[PDB]
């Protein structure tokens, strides 16, 4: 018994062994992309910071760029309150929980709320799957 | 390690747009600029941009809005009764009966377009 | 047997965790009274899409072509919601 | 010693009472230069010729055999007739006893010395067990270690994605404005300046985002500051309440996984119907 | 013993779980309480 | 109907004892 579950769990083993081998290649892949991706932008950002010497004439030019500046003031907004957002709910979730997590009550109240998004899960993707019931 | 998969093929497609995004710089510029006028993908970036702001607001009005819900309550909820635990089964239990009652009602339907269609 | 929920809540992490079209921000790990109101304001976004005379009944069709029975889980739920368990009102803290 | 033939050893096993059990194979390379393994029968037919067996002996070897597989028809004759002193009915009953009738074969036991023999078997294999979950454990070492690398990547490879995005940024608001240096502003860019003009007056009106997002890290210390100010109220649930607690969130668990199954399932079938 | 109010449906659990639907024979034995069947017989037995 | 009503009840026992 104790052989065939030990010849089971080494395939299990290396199965995983094979997953993080596609995931260390897939990220850098993706870290070359991001390479890539910069020496594109590198030439246009000092070929665009040269063109910067341009001399604005008109109000029109005045307000447009306020206007495409007003985009880059609110993504440096946004993309900061999603850093404000997350540290309130990880600093929420990591002060709602006793010291003591070897405790049944912690973890069945733990398992009811991973029950009640797989539902919620259930009832959105019932609610898309209906829909295609709907289309065809 | 799943939770890195989802993590990896995520930022795949992040990248992949963002790539994307910088093909439009790249063609603006070289493109002349008696035909500049013609190349409408910049300003079709920037709407895109504003829609993606406008989406990203109300995902963050929603979770203010549900911390909002959970504070107003853990400021109430003085302990755990084993009858809020009693009640929270029984609650989970007559959701999940009933979403599993509405999957029977779409996967039977499933079927019936399959054995249609197949 | 010594065997806790840590098993059991691995699992269930495992199974949020795999149907979490991952999100910008994280998710809040609500309290009991949030988890309660949950479940009943989606059942009662279930309950106007499936009647609930024919429920209990498409459930076990479904899931019982897996081998669960629902009636017995119900019943276990109504033991369970019955079971007079221990007595309340916790002493004084620490030092006054 | 003969140039046609190599001989392999695939792997060395500690046995009880300083022996060591061996597994070897021959690889034949024939004259046009391909190569086979030689058959294992075919082998032990070499070993257990006495002008070999006594040079075998004279290496060290105890005992030779195959590992070789069995055919029902091999099963079947072996099992044909009870062993030396054992009773037919015990002979019968354990061919109905046995727990598994392809992998399992029903072999006796004699005499003390015997179960002696099995019992120092059982406490050499125990040990090779043993050696295998040591490995397991460093292969899960391995894995947990490398799943911590990719969090620490993907914590930086999303965060120069955000140094890259916001020079894309730069860089096109600067095109475009070039691009229409010198014309009125246009209706698309208007319509523009109007829905982030409307952003950011939502993103500085004091009773949206930032003013709740201010009292809510007001709050919650507020909070915290009084509740480690509480006593614990440690129920005791007995252990059989727990149990069955525990059996009610399995069978509703694996439920959901069943329902999780399900719309994965039917969402990939309808897409072989889209197409 | 048994209330009407879920008699239809605890049978439809049972029997269906060994396959047999109760709304299809319920059906059939409506239609065979409606059905006009026949009076007087058709010359069967032809050697009286 | 009426035996739906007792065979559920032998398995609520059967689960709790064996």
């Amino acid at each position: 018994e104790n052989g065939e579950k030990i010849t089971s769990l080494h395939r299990e083993v290396e199965k995983v062994k094979l997953d993080q081998k596609r995931l260390d290649q897939e990220l850098d892949f993706i870290l070359s992309q991001q390479k890539e991706l910069e020496d594109l932008l590198s030439p246009l950002e000092e070929l665009v910071k040269e063109q910067s010497g341009t001399i604005y004439l008109q109000h029109a030019d005045e307000e447009r760029e306020k206007t495409y500046k007003l985009a880059e003031n609110i993504d440096a907004q946004l993309k900061r309150m999603a850093q404000d957002l997350k540290d309130i709910i990880e600093h929420l979730n990591t002060s709602g929980a006793p010291a003591d997590t070897s405790d049944p009550l912690q973890q069945i109240c733990k398992i009811l709320n991973a029950h009640m998004d797989s539902l919620q899960w259930i009832d959105q993707n019932s609610a898309l799957l209906q829909r295609k019931v709907e289309e065809v | 390690i799943q939770r890195n998969t989802l993590n990896i093929d995520k930022l795949k497609i992040e990248t992949a747009q963002e790539l994307k995004n910088a093909e439009i710089a790249l063609r603006t510029q070289k493109t002349p600029p008696g035909l500049q006028h013609e190349y409408a993908a910049p300003a079709d970036y920037f709407r895109i941009l504003v829609q993606q702001f406008e989406v990203q607001l109300q995902q963050y009005r929603q979770q203010i809005e549900e911390l909002e819900n959970h504070l107003a309550t853990q400021a109430n909820n003085s302990h755990i009764t084993p009858q809020d635990l009693s009640m929270a089964m029984q609650k989970i239990y007559q959701t999940f009966v009933a979403l599993a009652a509405q999957l029977q009602s779409i996967h039977e339907n499933v079927k019936v377009l399959k054995e249609q269609y197949l | 047997d010594t065997e806790g929920f840590g098993e059991l809540l691995q699992q269930a992490e495992q199974l949020a965790a795999e149907t979490e079209g991952i999100s910008e921000l994280p998710h809040v790990e609500r309290n009991l009274q949030e988890i309660q109101q949950a479940g009943e304001r989606l059942r009662s976004r279930t309950l106007t899409r499936t009647s609930q005379e024919t429920a209990d009944v498409k459930a076990s069709v479904l899931l019982g072509s897996r081998g669960l029975d629902i009636s017995h889980i119900s019943q276990r739920l109504e033991s369970l919601s019955a079971a007079t368990t221990f007595e309340p009102l916790e002493p004084v803290k620490d030092t006054d | 010693g003969n140039q046609t033939l190599t001989v392999n050893v695939e792997g060395t096993k500690t046995l009880p009472d300083d022996q060591t059990e061996v597994v070897i194979y021959v690889v034949e390379r024939s004259p046009n230069g391909t190569s086979r393994r030689v058959p294992a029968t075919t082998l032990y037919a070499h070993f257990e010729q006495a002008n070999i067996k006594t040079q075998l002996q004279q290496l060290g070897v105890t005992l030779s055999m195959t590992r070789t597989e069995l055919s029902p028809a091999q099963i079947k004759q072996l099992l044909q007739n009870p062993p030396a002193g054992v009773d037919p009915i015990i002979w019968e009953q354990a061919k109905v006893d046995n727990p598994d009738s392809e992998k399992l074969i029903p072999v006796p036991m004699v005499g003390f010395k015997e179960l002696l023999r099995r019992l120092k078997v059982q406490d050499q294999m125990t040990k090779q067990h043993q050696t295998r979950l040591d490995i397991i454990s460093e292969d899960i070492s391995e894995l947990q270690k490398n799943q911590t690398t990719s969090v620490a990547k993907i914590a930086q490879y999303k965060r120069k994605l955000m140094d890259l995005s916001h020079r894309t940024l730069q860089v096109l608001i600067k095109q475009e404005i070039q691009r229409k240096s010198g014309y009125a502003i246009q209706a698309d860019e208007e319509q523009l300046r109007v829905q982030l003009d409307t952003i950011q007056g939502e993103l500085n009106a004091p009773t949206q985002f930032k003013g709740r997002l201010n009292e809510l890290m007001s709050q919650i210390r507020m909070q915290n500051h009084f509740g480690a100010v509480r006593s614990e109220e440690r129920y005791y649930i007995d252990a059989d309440l727990l149990r069955e607690i525990k059996q009610h969130l399995k069978q509703q668990q694996e439920g959901l996984s069943h329902l999780i199954s399900i719309i994965k399932d039917d969402l990939e079938d309808i897409k072989l119907v889209e197409h």
